[PDB]
Formats: C-alpha cells, structure tokens, sequence
C-alpha cells in the first residue's frame, strides 16, 4: 500500500480523526522490523511518501500540522527520527528526512506567527541534533569561533563550538596556540553552555602548554562562576605548582584572590621539600619589588612549620615550655627581610585600630 | 581468604554460625590478617564516603582498562599529566574493582621513584595500596616485595613467593634503598614488615606443632631476636646520611618509624627492653624519646 | 528577622491558598503544622506564637479531616463502628481550644472571639455526629435546644467585632437562625451540616504570647531506685515539686496530680503560701506532697505531675511526665 | 532458654581463647535478636563492657561492630553509668588505635549519653591529636555527638571553623570535617554561623569535591532547619545557571529532587520559572532529564496548584523527545497538571496528553529492557491516575490500550492487562466494551509461549474475569479449552481460580477447584482445595434464585447451608498449629450464621400466615390495642431475629478489629457485610414492629462516587433501594406486617443477588505482626498458684515486644498498646460464674506509647479472697488514626 500511503498520510494530517492509530501502528511495526533487521523495506517508502506530500503541499500543510493537529505531527516526526537513528544503513532516508525537516522549518518560520515553536520545536531540535557534523579543517575553527563571539551571536557560537568539539574528537591535527586564550576568554565572558566541554577538548589533545594558558586566563579574565573550573585545570594537568614557570606561579599565588587559600593548601600539601625550600628562600629574600603578599606569606610559613606529616604519631602537646628544640633554621638576610616585611605590612591599619 | 572473610561479614542476617566460625578460625590461624590498623579505615566517618563515587563516576571510569594505565606508565612521554588524573579518577572505587589494577600498580612502584616525581602521585599510590590492603593482602604484599628490588642488573633472589619471605621478614628491609627517602613507600614497607613479622610468628608457632613426629624457648628467643633486629634496622634507617632536619622526607620517615616502634612496644613490652639492652647510637636518642 | 518573615509568609500562605481540593488542603495543613512545630522546637523567643499558630492549624486540620469522613458517603442510620473519626476528634478539638485559651497568657480579644467561634463550631460538629447516630427523636430536641442556647449566649456575650468577620459560620448562623426555629431538629441539623461544609476559614492575629511550661528540677526527679524505708499504714514520705515559668499567677491555677499504679488518683490542691515570685516572668513551686498506700511487695513505679485549673473543671498537661522515687512501703 | 545461652557465652568468654572470644562476640547479636528482653540485653552489654575494658585490641573492634549493628537494642539498658565508665576507662591509654576504637564506640553510643561532659572533653582533646586514624575517629564521634547535644554543637562549632580555615590541614581532612556542619540546626545563631562559614568556604575553596561536599552540608542544614529553604533553592538555581561544571549541576539536580521529595510546599512561582528557563537552555540530555524528574516530583504536590506559562511549554516540548525517559517525565508532568489543575484552555492539553501516551507506547512495546519497562510502568500508572481522576477520557485511553495489545511480543501485555484491570475497577462499561477484544486476545494467545506464558495467562484470565460479569457464555468453555491441553501448571490455574473467586465468578472457580482436587502433593492443601470447591459450589447454588420466588428459595438456602457446612468442616480439618487459619474459619462461620438467620427470617415470614392472628387473640384482643398493636406469637420470633442480627453485627465488628492485618478491600467487605446485617436488623425492628419506636428518616446522602469495586457499588445501590422502600411504608399500613413482609423478603432476596467476594486477605496472609507480651511475675514453672499472703499486694510487671515478620510500614503502624488486666475467681463460689461481681473492678486501662519496639507498664490488684484467682492481660494495639484493634494473645496467669 505504498501508492496510497501518501494519500493516507495527507488525510490523517488534514482531517481524519481515525487514521492516527493506524499510522502509529504502522510506524511501530516498521520500527520493530527495522530493529529486527529482517529485510525491513518499509521505512524508505514511508519517507518517500512523506517527502512527496511535503513537496506537494508545504504552506497549508505545515500550518495545519502546527496549528490544528500538533500531537499527531509531533508523534510522526519522533517516529521518523527514531527510524532514521536506528536504521543507520548507509543513511538512506537520512538526507530526505533532513531536507523535509529543513523545508518544514523554513515554512513555519514565516507562516506560523501565533504558534511560535508550538509543534516545530521537535523538528528544530532534530535539525540541530542532525547538523552536528565534523569539521574538515580543525585549524581555522578558532578564528571562526572568535569572529562569532565578537559578532555577538548565540546560534553561530554554538555551531562553532560544536564543530570545534567534533574536530577535537576526530583525528587531532596541529592546533594553534595563539587564539586559544582569546577563545577561552570569550567563552568564559559570554554565557556558553558548552564551556567545560570546549575547555576539555582544547586542553585534552593540544600540542601546546595548556597550564600557562589557564594561568593567564585566571590571572587576566574576570571569570566569576567558571573560575573554579579553571582551578580544576590547575590540579588536573599540573601536579606540581612550580613545574613549568616559577615566576607566573609565584605571581599568581603571592601578588600585590578568591581561590588563594585553596591553591596555598595545594602548594603546601602537594609540593616536594626542595621546591618548598626554594619557594621559601626566594619569597623571604631581600627584595623591595613587593612580589609577595606577606598576609599569605605568614600563614604559609606557619603551615609549612606545622605540616601534619612532620608530626605523625608522637604524643599530643608535650613540649618543653622553657625552650623549643624543634625549630626551622633560617639565615641572616632571610630573617632580616622577614621582619622587614612583617613590620611593613603591619602599618596599613585600615579598620583594625591599635589593639 | 580475606575477600571471603569480608563478603561473609557483609552478610550478617543469614549465615549465622558460618561467619562466626570462619572469624574464630582466622583469628587463630592467621593473626597477621587480623591487624586492626589494616582494615579499620573502611568505617564510616561523616557520610562523605561514596558521595564522590556516585557523583564523579558517570562521565568517566568506563574506558580505563588496566592495559591503558600500563602503557601510560612506561613510555617516552614520561610526563605526569595523564597518568596522574587516570590514577586519581579511579580512587573512588569500592576496593573490589581494583583487583585488575593491582597488577598494574605493582611492578611499577620501583620505577615510580626514579627522578623528579610529584607528591600527589605518591600519595595516591599509597592510598590505593591502603584500600587494596583490605582485600587480598597476602598477594599484594608478595607483589610489593617482588616489585621493590635493588635492580642491580643481577638476579640474586626472585619472586619471594611464600616460603623464603614469610620465614624471615627482614627481606622487606633489604629493598632498593631508595625508598628510605620516600614517606609513602616507607609506610607501605613498614606495614608489610609488621604483617610479615606476625606471619613469621604464626608460621613458627605452627611449625613447632608439625615436628618431632626444649623447642618453645628456642622459638621465643628467635622471635625476640628477630624483632630486635627489625627494630635495629628501622633505627639505623633513621640516620640522616652516609657522610634542615625538620622539613624533609627524612623527618617524615623517622616519624613513621617511630610510630611503628611505638605500636611494636605497645604490642610487646619486652622487645623494647631487649633493644635497650642491645643499644643503639646516641644520635637516635633524642628522636625515639620525643617520638615514641 | 528571618523567623518573623518566614512565619508571616507561612501564615499568609495558609490563609490565601484555600480554594483547592480537600486532599491538597489537608497535605498543605500537615506540612505547615510540621514546619511550625520545627520552628517552635528551633526558635526560642518566637516559640509561643509559633506553638499557638501550630495548635490552631492542627485544630483546623482535624476539623477538615472530620468533615471529609466516609460516614456521610455511606448510609447514615447504620453507624456500625469505627466509621466516623470525629466522635473521638470533637473531644480533642475541645481540649485543644481549652489549652489554646487558658495555657497562653498574651491573648487578645480577637483571639478570644476566634477561639470561641472555633469552640462553637466544634460543638456543632459534635451535635452533628451525635444526631447522625441518635435513634430516639426525643433526645434530639434536648441537645438542639442546648446548642441554640449556647449560640444565644455566645451572641449575647459578644456584641462587637461581629460585622468585622465576613462570610463566617457564626454570622451565617446568626442571620439564618430566625428561620431555623420553626422546623424539626432533623432538618435543623441538616441545614447546619450543609452550611458548615464551606463556611469560611477565619484568620487569627498573631501576638507576643508565650507558653506555660514547667521544669524537671532534681527535687524528687528521675534517679536511681533509692527504695526508701516506710510502712503500709501511715504516709510513705514527702517530696518536693519543681519550679514554674510563665504561668500568669500560678496561685489557685496550678494543681498537682498524683497517679498511683492503682486505679485511684489523687490531686492535691495547691498551697498559696509557698508560691514565690522573686523572678517575675519565672516562678517556683515548693510544696510538700503526701503519699500513702498499702504495701506493694515491690518498687514498681509512681507518678506525680502538675496540672491546671479552670472555671468549672478542666486540666492541662504542661510539664513532661516525671516519675518519682520508688518508696516501697 | 536464654539463661543457658548467656551462661555458655560467659563460659566461652572466661578463658582467653581469642578465637572463641571473637566467636562469642560476633554471636552476641544473634542472641540480641532472639531475646529482646531488657535484663538479658543489659547483662550482655555489661559483659561486653567487661571484655572491652581488657583485651588484645582486636576484641574491641568486634565489640564496636556489634554495637554499631545492634543499635535499636541500645536504649533498653538499665545500668548505663557503669557501662559508660567501663567503656571510657580505656581512652586514657597511650595506644592511638585503642583511643580511636574507644572514640568510635562512644560515637556509637551518642543516643544514650548526650550529656556526659567527659566524652565531650575527650572528643575535644583528641580532635587535634597528632595521628591519622584517631583524628578520623574523633571526627566521627564529634559528628555523632553534634547530631544531638546542642551544647556539644555550640562547643565544637568554633573548633571546626578554626580547623577548617586554618589552611594547615590536607584537602581530605577538610572534606571530612565539612559534613560535621550538617548538625547545626539547634539554634538560629548556629544556623547563621554555619551558613556564613559554608558561604565563605564556597567562595574561598573553589574545587569539585570541595564545592560538592559543602553544598551537600549546606542543603542538609537547610532541610533539617526549614528557616531558609527559599534561599537554598535560589542558590541552587544560581549555581545551575552559572556554574559550567557537570558534576555540580548533577549535584544541584539531586538536591532539588531531595528538596521536592521532602519539602515541596516551600517552592514559589519564580523558582519553577527559573528552573524551566534553565532546562530550556540545557544542550545535554541527562541534565534535562534530571531537571524534568525534579519538575515531575514537584508537580505531584501542591506546588503545581500554587504555580497557577513556561512549565506547560516545556512539558509539551519534551513530551515528543527522542529519548524515552524524558518523554515519560514529560507525559507524567502533563498528566499531573491535567489531574490537579482545572484551567479553561488546559482541556485542550488533555488531547496532547492522550496522544502523548502513544509516544510512550510505540517506543517501549517490544524493546525488552529495564530502561524501557520503567518508562512503560510510568506511563501506565499515569494513565491509571488520569482515568481514575477524570472519567471523561476513560474510553480514549482504553481504546489505545486495546489497539496496542496487538503490538507486543508477549512482553508488555502483562503490564497492559494490569493497567486494564486497575482501570476497570471503577467503571464497568469499559469491561463491557473490551470483553470481546480480551476474549479474542485470549483465543489468539494460546498458540505458542515459553518465556512467561504463566504470568501472561494469569493476567489475561484476571482481566477477563474483571471485564466479565457472568462468565456463563461460551467464553468459559473457551478458557477451559485453552487451559486444558496447554501446560497444566498448578500455580497458574490456582491463581486464575483465586482471581475468579475474588471477582465473583464461581462457575470457573468450581471447575478449576475440581480439576485441582485430583492433583495435590500433600494433605492440608487437599482439604484447602476441597473447602474452596465447596464454598464455590455453595456460592454458585446461591445465585440460583428467581425474583418473587419463595418455594425453591428454601431448598436453595438449605443446599447452600449444607455445602457451607461441608466446606467449613473440611477447612477446620486442615487447621494446624503451624500457620493456623483463624480468619477463614471465623469468616465462614459468621457467613453461615448470617445465612441461617436469613433462613429463620424467611421461615418466620412464611409461617406468619399459619394462623398467627387468632393464636394469641384468645388471651387479649390484638385489634385496636394501644399497648401492643397486632399482638401475636410472631413478636417473639421477630425479637429473636432482631437479637440474632444484633449479635451478628457485634461479631462482625469484633472480626473487623481482630484481624489487624487485612487490606483495605477486606476491611471494606467486612464493613459492607456488617452494614447489610444492621440494615436488615433496622428493617425488622422499625418496619415489622411498631414504627413509633424510632421513626427516624434517613434524609442524608449516600453511595458517593468513591467505591473502588463493582461489588461495593452494587451493595450501596441495594442499600439505597432498601432505604427508599422502607422510608415510605413506615406509616402506611397496620403493623400486622401485611405488605411490610413483602418488601422485607424482596430486600432479603436482593441482598442474596451478589453471591460473595472473597477479598485478598482470605489468601496469602502477609504483614504478620504479633505482640509477645511476656510478663515477669514471680517464678511459676508449674501450674500451681503463687503463694501470696492475700493481704499485702500482688505485682505483675508486664512487658511486651512487637514482632513483624513482614515489612512493618506496609498498611498500618503500631503507635499505642492499650494494655488491659482483669481478675476473677476460678473456683465456683455460689454460682457457675466467679461471684456476684466476679471481682472485675480492677481494670486499670493504661495507654503506653512505645517509641521503640518495646514497652513495659506496672499493674497491681487488691483482693481479700482466700481462694484461687485468674489474671488475664490483653494487648489492644492502637494505630495512628485510632481503633481498638482487639488482638487475641490471651495470656492468662493464675496468680
């Protein structure tokens, strides 16, 4: 009954009130036959009939489907999408279904003003899900994403992000290390729903130093909510804090923000002893450049002296109050710079007063 | 037998006398497995347990077969970016899915402390060994003994299966000697040393019953001398160098050794007297008194 | 003041959201009662008004649950048993109104007239439940005339604030009562029932009221066995009671109940000479209690408790049930 | 018997024998479960404290595990001070493992000692100790003691704050210390301080695990302290809309789900609008699925009524999604909105509802996967709710169900049959319409089925019996043919016969019972099947009555009574001490007595014509008699019938409260039977006798649209007919019962129209609860009375424990046990009874409310009789709503 299938579909779409159950049963039988893969040559005929009915009537039919009978049209669209997703044999009826969905969307975007996305929402979602193709360049996508972000666009930015994610999931090529920071800053500034996925794709299989880029982003861009996410990238791909660049990490830890105590605890309980001693001797050294915050330096030193690994299982609180033996030895100029910065930072007195 | 003990203790409604008799036999035949500090960390603390397991195991822990971690360990890119997050994301398991990962964790602990390694990786390896000590601890101890080898290009004694290792636990103290400046590996070796000392005590107690088909005083003297030798070796490990004293791996290792010595003295108050009658260098006197 | 604004929001939510299904209203009342009880258990200075509102909402919930009983959905003249949950709920509602009226101190005339209207509605519900099962038509006249007499007494005692309350059960009954005095009590109680179903839900005004509770001072409080030595003939021993807090002149108002293990129960009257008030807002009750009974052959238990007094007669459980010493005679 | 076990455990614990000691310790919980007595539990806990005071550090862990396991048996300890002292005497040792075990033990005892200052000081001191396991044990004990003990909370909050903000502890220690702030709901100041601390921790420690644990603690505090729940919801929505991570989003989704599960009334319109706007901007599928699950949980409460247009658009958009779970959640939201809300345009949404159901039927028909069966069950129960809450669309769903029944490979037809049976319980026209299609499916289903043919056939037979009303046509023979040559599974045909007897079909029940009588693998089940067959035969013969017939009606009543006697005899022949049948015997006996009373009534109504007027007229003129109008010998028979009906109603009310385990259907059936009995009693009292006695008109509504069965509706219609025929003939004729006996007999025949309905409690007796009620009197092993001085006193010391063989919170919950006690004289004093007053004054009705599964009261009595007495006690458990629930333990002691 493939010849009268288009007529039956048109009758059920316009006014039948009875053929809806028959169409649903036929769609269910076709889906079951496609799942069983027992020579299910029925979906192609239904797809061709639907394409012919949409090509014959595209203005009044779409309006009647989006205004009068929306439930049956949405159910038929869902069944067609399920059949196209299950029966993936060389994507025979996939192109025709995509073309029909695009034609229906183009007809409903101008002729359906009152019923705004009432029944065409499923078709739009299916078209957006089917448009997630893979880029064939994987090198110039960063410039396109930056242009879309600068042009203040939402759908274009989402499409660019999806294309970049698909290119990253595909065969990795020589990625650029120039516009990646700008793209990350734009995605952090603008409301991006796939910002975490984009960051993971850009820092998963890139041929560059993602740690320096993440540090520069966290130090320059004012990312409010996503900052913590960057903090994750500071503890996932960077085991030691002072591992790649000491100056930038020292400036990020001790400066002239919000994630400061967490990173301080990480550097205290996750760094090796030579690196810790090096940081202590370079921080407490004689330097008037104000390259270290004493407010964090004091409790950093207090935590390094009271590391729980230094006191593993000895008796609790049994020292000699006359003189402490276990101490941290320092040098002359080191202690001089320490007392200098201590007496210097204790002169602000914004609201503390005198006591 | 430890996995069976755990899965029998997990079923307390049924299996009335079976689990009871199994535990009463484990407490007598295998005293080296009934160590309290070995399987006490599995108790609830604040309910935060299994929370990160239910909230951080859906998007990952699905394509991390042991072969991937194995090939990530040994490679020209010896960078610790991927292996770190890989070994960190699998710490949320229920200590029963780490059985295929135990073989990958072992045989690479000696290669771990080669040069320039971070601190979090060693801590995660120690935590994994601790959560893998609650199940199949004997095979894990054997694998860790066979993994921590001097690697001097010549094979002297290999694989230490169950006899040449449980007879004299001192083999756990003749390792690569590079783990002495490594707090996590040192704690692992101390746990193995205590377990193997208890296992040797049990083995001698069982062997003096399967013979002559006095000897008890000889066994007691041998056990006392073995404990004293272990304590002396642990004390000599606390020496600084061969030629800061507060902020270094030496401090943490000395503290762990003092903790193990305190546990041994609490277990038996006679080995302390025997060690003091044997004596040790004075450089360790202000450390043991203020540490034990 | 987060607690005050939260209480105001809860009260306005209970007041406004009332035109819905009966099950929805019931579950909303249950949720709000639980929330008010939690707030009273948590907050201290705002505990009195919270407990007052919680008790009022519990009264309303029990009322709306009694009105939705299956007896009206089944045959009326049968009334086999355990079919109307209002036969035992009317007494609870009356006790709750008595407690809300007498236990709290900072009450306003609006609260008094609202609680009297609630008591009248409870009496009408009791009348309906009794007439639903009463077989003799002669006793119906007696209780119907009694209820009309109570209604007349209420409307004579309360003259003001009547035009303030709109669409309420009291005003509807006052406007319809000139006609209900000419027919049979059967149709009278029928009209009373069909009117009380969707009458109204009056809003209660909050105030700075506080509860009236006691303490558990160590004077003859819970302790070890400590079996004292005494005989069966004369009195066993003497004990000391506990202190009081926010009782609004506990003199001639607070009783002391003694619940023996036997069926007998003694309520010793208070002594006005021992009531001390050096802590206005907090009190103290040091009164000797007399205990005596025949031999017990054991040291089972004893129960001493404090209660309240009313105009004619009633009791209020204020303090937690505190057991006394064994004192085996 | 428990004394011997305690003694042998003590002997095992005497010697060292570490293995034997561990064995005894791990066996102690079994002794606790076997004997919940307080004295034995106290002695065992004292022995555990003794073995905990001195040990080899391994018995301490076993005792800790035993204490953590047996937590409900912890409050029933008499000597608490000595136990706590023996437990705490080992925390002063220098062994960190011993101190950690002691801290964990103290934390396990945080429900019996929340004010011991020594434990608080120990936890405070050992919280910052130089260790690793002792610190964790101290944290555990601090959380336990901060749950209760507001003083410990206010004393430990500052220390927890400093220990977390000291930046000198590892990340794991902070992640373990954060959940301690959950138990800060004791005061408003504590809640505010914990809220500020958690806000500072979130704004200062940005990390996945850190933020997750801190948000969990914050939401647990907000849920346990319902003062700032709107702020919690606003913060969760802000983090859903701003935070780009995926773990935090799922955490917030589960958070909103828990909040809607526990406190759904605190939500507002703005929160729902924000959640819908956030779900509309989610490109992922799992996140949208979780948000829609939260929305479906919210829409099942008063939140959907307070919200009333973004939620409607979201539900309409996600109703036709590709995935199945999202579509199921969408159609659930739509069905809940349709049932709860009653807007004007929402009627059109009803269309989008029913067709939307199809979107959940063509995708989970032949999938054979739990992920599809879950959505199928969701859609089916949603359709059931829509059909039971709105009968306007009862056919528009049953037609889709019938059309979809043909599109399943014998996998989803069981669920469809369950849905059809659940829907057809309200309206019988659906069954009348779908009986033909059900029979067609039953005919075409007997071709081949191996996987689950049994359950499929059972469901088909059940839905057929529900749809049918008579089952006397060819359909019965067709079912018999389909069940005969097919697989003859005894359980399948037994369940089919049980469902047939439940729905009222007795011919098929009798046929299946006769077929099963020849294949029984035991003797008790043989008598059970024989009794069921006899009952079904008597039911079937009872339906052989004709309207306006009195000649053969007596013969039918006699043969039904004979079959009932045979059945009850064969049933009581199967009553054994192991699993005794108490409800069935009483139910059958009371039914037999009711039918015998009906037979006596019809016999008296027939004999009324046998010269009854001139019988008693020889002693007094019955005509125009103001004392006794129409005085005849029939008055004695009428009074006997009235008192018999009153006794039958009393026994029905007793059987209602004697079960305590029956379902709603069985209780409703018993209530309907008692109502019919009381109606017949009222008819024989007010109509046949003088109408001036009561003269009470039943001017009230009845038979509301709430019956969940056709039997209940038929009984209510018969009740209404009897009332409307008795309210008019009250003051019409003379009381000689000229036309009153006619309508009385018509009502009797109408009551016998519906044969019976054996409800669910008649079989598969579940929820077996029992109160032991093991008092502790003077030691009396023999039956000899306790020697008392007869003048001092006599104590009882009664105590009972509740035992539930099944799930306790299934149908009713035990709240109060109204213990009663009475005394009487055993030996005959002057008459056959005890005495003139029987000494039954000592009642002492006490009402104890057991918080746990244990209660103990004190009873006394005073008697001055030198003879032997009898003391009996009764449980009389009380439920939540409040019913006597007369239980039958019958614990009787002489003295």
């Amino acid at each position: 009954a493939r010849v009268v299938q288009g007529s039956p579909e048109v009758p059920g779409i316009t006014v039948r009130v009875l053929q809806a159950l028959a169409t649903l049963l036929s769609s269910p039988h076709g889906g079951a036959l496609v799942m069983s893969m027992h020579r299910s040559h029925f979906l192609a005929c239904p797809l061709l009939r639907q394409l012919c009915q949409y090509q014959r009537c595209v203005p009044q039919d779409t309006g009647f489907s989006s205004l009068f009978l929306k439930v049956l049209l949405q159910m038929l669209q869902w069944l067609d999408s399920p059949g196209v997703e299950g029966g993936p044999l060389r994507a025979q009826l996939r192109m025709l279904a995509s073309q029909a969905s695009a034609g229906r969307r183009l007809s409903d975007v101008r002729g359906g003003l009152l019923r705004l996305a009432e029944a065409l929402a499923f078709r739009q979602d299916l078209e957006v899900v089917s448009s997630t193709v893979r880029a064939v360049i994987a090198t110039l996508r960063s410039g396109e994403q930056c242009s879309v972000e600068p042009d203040l666009i939402s759908k274009v930015l989402q499409g660019l992000i999806e294309v970049r994610s698909p290119h990253l999931e595909e065969l990795l090529t020589a990625f650029f290390s120039a516009t990646a920071d700008a793209a990350s800053p734009f995605p952090a500034c603008k409301p991006v729903v796939v910002v975490s996925s984009l960051l993971l794709q850009e820092e998963e299989p890139l041929a560059g130093g993602k740690p320096g880029a993440d540090g520069g982003s966290l130090e320059a861009v004012r990312l409010g909510p996503s900052s913590g996410l960057l903090v994750d990238w500071l503890e996932m791909l960077d085991p030691e804090v002072v591992s790649s660049c000491p100056d930038l990490q020292l400036r990020l830890l001790f400066s002239r923000p919000s994630f400061r105590p967490y990173l301080l605890t990480l550097f205290t309980h996750q760094s090796s002893w030579p690196t810790l001693h090096q940081c202590i001797r370079v921080l407490l050294g004689k330097s008037r450049e104000q390259r270290f915050d004493p407010s964090a330096s004091l409790d950093f030193l207090w935590a390094c002296i009271h590391v729980p690994r230094i006191w593993q299982g000895r008796d609790q609180r049994t020292p000699q109050k006359r003189r402490e033996e276990l101490v941290l030895r320092v040098q002359g100029p080191e202690l001089i710079s320490l007392v200098e910065l201590i007496l210097a930072e204790a002169e602000t007195r914004s609201q503390d007063g005198d006591t | 037998i430890k996995f069976l003990i755990r899965q029998a203790q997990g079923l307390q409604q049924e299996l009335g006398g079976l689990h009871s008799a199994l535990l009463r036999l484990l407490a007598t035949n295998y005293p080296h497995l009934c160590i309290v500090d070995d399987w006490i960390c599995e108790e609830e603390i604040t309910g935060t347990d299994a929370l990160l397991r239910r909230m951080l195991l859906t998007n990952n822990a699905k394509n991390h077969s042991p072969k991937q971690l194995q090939e990530a360990f040994s490679a020209v890119p010896v960078n610790n970016t991927q292996v770190m997050q890989i070994i960190e994301h699998l710490t949320l398991l229920s200590a029963s899915e780490l059985i295929p990962y135990a073989e990958v964790l072992t045989s690479n602990m000696s290669q771990l402390l080669n040069s320039g390694v971070p601190r979090r990786i060693l801590q995660t390896v120690n935590k994994l060994w601790m959560v893998l000590n609650t199940v199949m601890p004997r095979r894990l101890w054997v694998m860790t003994v066979n993994a921590l080898q001097p690697s001097i290009k010549f094979v002297r004694q290999q694989k230490y299966t169950q006899n040449d290792l449980m007879i004299d636990p001192l083999i756990v103290l003749r390792c690569d000697q590079r783990v002495h400046r490594c707090p996590p590996l040192m704690d692992i070796t101390l746990h193995m040393l205590n377990g193997y000392l208890l296992a040797s005590k049990a083995y001698l107690s069982a062997h003096l019953k399967e013979t002559e088909q006095t000897r008890e005083e000889l066994k007691n003297a041998l056990l006392a001398a073995q404990d004293s030798a272990a304590v002396q070796i642990l004390l000599e490990i606390c020496l600084p160098t061969e030629e800061d004293n507060l902020l270094c791996n030496l401090r943490e290792v000395q503290c762990l050794i003092c903790c193990l010595l305190h546990q041994m003295y609490i277990a038996d108050p006679n080995i302390a007297k025997l060690v003091h009658f044997q004596g040790y260098p004075c450089e360790l006197l202000p450390l043991t008194v203020a540490g034990i | 003041d987060p607690s005050q604004q939260f209480l105001q929001q809860s009260l306005e939510r209970v007041y406004s959201l009332q035109h819905l299904d009966p099950q929805g209203a019931q579950e909303l009342l249950e949720f709000t009662i639980r929330d008010l009880q939690r707030l009273g258990e948590l907050q201290s200075e705002l505990a009195g008004v919270a407990d007052f509102s919680a008790t009022y909402l519990r009264c309303q919930l029990l009322l709306i649950k009694a009105l939705q009983e299956k007896l009206w959905n089944v045959a009326a003249p049968l009334y086999l048993k355990q079919s109307d949950l209002a036969s035992a709920a009317a007494k609870q509602i009356m006790e709750e109104t008595y407690k809300m009226e007498f236990m709290y101190s900072g009450v306003e005339n609006k609260q008094v007239v609202i609680i009297h209207h609630m008591r009248l509605q409870a009496k009408a519900l009791q009348l309906i439940v009794t007439a639903r099962t009463t077989r003799g038509l002669d006793p119906l006249f007696g209780m119907c005339e009694k209820f009309l007499q109570e209604v007349d007494f209420f409307q004579r005692y309360f003259i003001a604030d009547l035009p303030h309350l709109q669409d309420s059960f009291v005003d509807k009954l006052l406007d319809l009562m000139p006609r209900l005095m000419t027919s049979k009590p059967a149709e009278v109680v029928k009209i009373l029932q069909t009117m009380l179903r969707q009458s109204a839900f009056l809003h209660l005004p909050l105030p700075e009221q506080i509860h009236k509770a006691s303490a558990t001072i160590i004077e003859p409080a819970g302790e070890s066995d400590n079996p004292l030595r005494f005989t069966s003939g004369l009195v066993v021993a003497l004990d000391v009671d506990a202190t009081l807090e926010h009782v609004q002149d506990p003199q001639n108002t607070v009783k002391v109940q003694v619940l023996y293990p036997d069926g007998q129960a003694q309520m010793i009257h208070p002594k006005p000479a021992d009531f001390r008030n050096p802590g206005p807002g907090r009190h103290r009750l040091i009164t000797q209690v007399y205990l005596s009974h025949t031999a017990w052959t054991e040291a089972c238990q004893v129960e001493v408790r404090l209660l309240l007094a009313y105009n004619s007669s009633a009791r209020i459980p204020k303090c937690p049930w505190m057991e006394g010493g064994e004192m085996s005679p | 018997d428990a004394n011997s076990a305690l003694m042998e455990l003590d002997k095992g614990l005497r010697s060292g024998k570490l293995g034997e000691q561990c064995e005894a310790v791990v066996r102690f919980p079994r002794l606790f479960q076997k004997y919940p007595f307080p004295i034995l539990i106290n002695s065992a806990f004292l022995k555990l404290a003794d073995v905990f005071r001195v040990g080899n550090n391994f018995l301490r862990l076993c005792v800790l595990k035993v204490t953590q396991q047996s937590e409900k048996h912890l409050e029933k300890i008499l000597n608490v001070d000595e136990f706590v002292k023996r437990i705490f005497s080992v925390i002063h040792s220098n062994d960190p493992v011993a101190r950690a075990i002691t801290l964990r033990m103290l934390g396990s005892l945080a429900s019996i000692i929340p004010e011991r200052k020594n434990a608080h000081h120990s936890i405070r001191q050992s919280l910052d100790s130089h260790d690793n396991v002792e610190v964790e044990a101290a944290v555990f004990a601090a959380a336990n003691f901060s749950a209760q003990s507001k003083d410990f909370a206010v004393g430990i909050c500052n220390k927890i704050s400093e220990m977390i903000q000291g930046l000198a502890t590892p990340v794991d220690l902070k992640l373990k210390l954060i959940p301690i702030l959950q138990h800060m709901h004791h005061d408003a100041i504590l809640a505010s301080s914990a809220r500020q601390l958690l806000q500072q921790l979130v704004t200062s420690y940005p990390s996945t695990k850190m933020v997750i644990v801190s948000l969990h603690t914050f939401t647990l505090l907000a849920a346990s302290s319902l003062v700032d729940t709107p702020k919690q919801i606003q913060l969760l929505l802000q983090y859903l809309k701003n935070d780009p991570r995926k773990a935090v989003k799922r955490l917030a989704i589960q958070d909103l789900k828990l909040l809607a599960n526990k406190t759904p009334h605190t939500w507002s319109r703005e929160n729902i609008q924000a959640l819908c706007e956030c779900a509309l901007q989610t490109p992922y599928d799992s996140l949208k699925l979780g948000m829609l699950s939260v929305l479906s949980t919210l829409s099942g409460t008063i939140a959907i009524k307070h919200y009333f247009s973004d939620l409607v658009k979201l539900a309409q958009e996600c109703c036709y999604h590709n995935n199945r779970g999202i579509a199921a959640h969408g159609v659930r939201v739509l069905t809940n909105i349709t049932v709860s809300c009653q807007e004007k345009d929402l009627l059109a949404l009803e269309q989008d509802a029913v067709f939307g159901l199809e979107s959940l039927l063509v995708l989970c028909s032949q999938d054979d996967s739990p992920g599809a069966q879950a959505t199928l069950k969701i859609a089916l129960n949603c359709m059931v709710k829509l059909a039971k809450g709105r009968p306007h669309l009862s056919q528009s769903v049953v037609e889709t169900l019938l059309t979809q029944l043909h599109s399943a490979q014998d996998a989803a037809r069981i669920l469809m049959c369950h849905c059809l049976a659940a829907i057809a319980m309200q309206l019988p026209v659906l069954g009348d319409g779908m009986l033909g299609d059900l029979m067609e499916l039953y005919k075409v289903i007997g071709r081949s089925a191996t996987d689950k043919q049994q359950e499929l056939l059972v469901s088909l037979a059940t839905v057929i019996f529900v749809a049918s009303q008579k089952a006397l046509s060819v359909e019965s023979k067709a079912v018999i043919k389909q069940q005969l040559e097919s697989v003859s599974n005894g359980w399948t045909v037994y369940r089919i016969a049980r469902q047939a007897s439940r729905m009222g079909n007795h011919d098929m029940a009798k046929e299946l019972y006769q077929s099963l009588l020849t294949q029984v693998a035991s003797e008790h089940f043989y008598f059970w099947l024989n009794s069921l067959k006899e009952f079904s035969h008597a039911e079937q013969c009872l339906t052989g009555l004709q309207e306006e017939n009195y000649s053969s009606a007596l013969s039918c009543i006699a043969e039904s009574l004979k079959f009932y006697h045979k059945g009850i005899a064969s049933l009581t022949a199967a009553s054994t001490p192991l699993n005794p049948l108490s409800f069935q015997c009483e139910f059958v006996k009371l039914r037999i007595d009711l039918l015998q009373a009906f037979s006596q009534l019809i016999c008296t109504c027939n004999s009324l014509k046998t010269s009854p007027p001139p019988a008693i007229a020889t002693t007094i003129a019955m005509t125009l008699g103001n004392d006794l109008q129409r005085c005849g010998r029939i008055s004695n028979q009428m009074k006997q019938s009235m008192e018999e009906f009153r006794s039958l109603a009393s026994r029905y009310g007793d059987l209602y409260q004697a079960s305590f385990d029956a379902d709603s259907a069985t209780l409703r059936n018993v209530e309907l039977q008692q109502q019919s009995c009381l109606l017949i009693s009222h008819a024989i009292e007010a109509l046949i006798l003088d109408p001036e006695s009561a003269s009470f008109q039943e001017y009230g509504s009845t038979g509301t649209a709430h019956a969940d069965s056709e039997y209940e509706r038929r009984m209510m219609s018969v009740y209404n007919h009897v009332l409307e025929e008795v309210e008019s003939l009250n003051r019409k004729y003379t009381p000689v019962s000229y036309m009153h006996t006619a309508c009385l007999c018509n009502a009797i025949i109408a009551l016998l129209k519906v044969p019976l309905s054996f409800q669910r409690y008649f079989f598969q007796k579940l929820q077996s609860t029992s109160i032991k009620l093991a008092l502790s009197p003077s030691p009396r092993n023999p039956a000899e009375p306790i020697a008392v001085q007869n003048n001092q006193q006599l104590a009882l010391k009664v105590e009972g424990v509740v035992q539930h063989g099944s799930k306790p919170g299934l149908f009713r919950k035990i709240q109060s046990v109204c213990l009663n006690v009475s005394s009487t004289l055993q030996s005959k004093s002057g008459q056959d009874y005890k005495i003139p007053i029987d000494n039954m004054t000592n009642e002492m009705e006490q009402r104890v409310e057991p918080h746990n599964d244990y209660f103990s009261t004190q009873f006394l009595l005073n008697f001055a009789i030198l003879g032997t007495h009898n003391i009996t006690v009764e449980s009389s458990v009380k439920d939540a709503n409040g019913i006597v629930w007369k239980t039958g333990p019958r614990t009787t002691i002489f003295v």
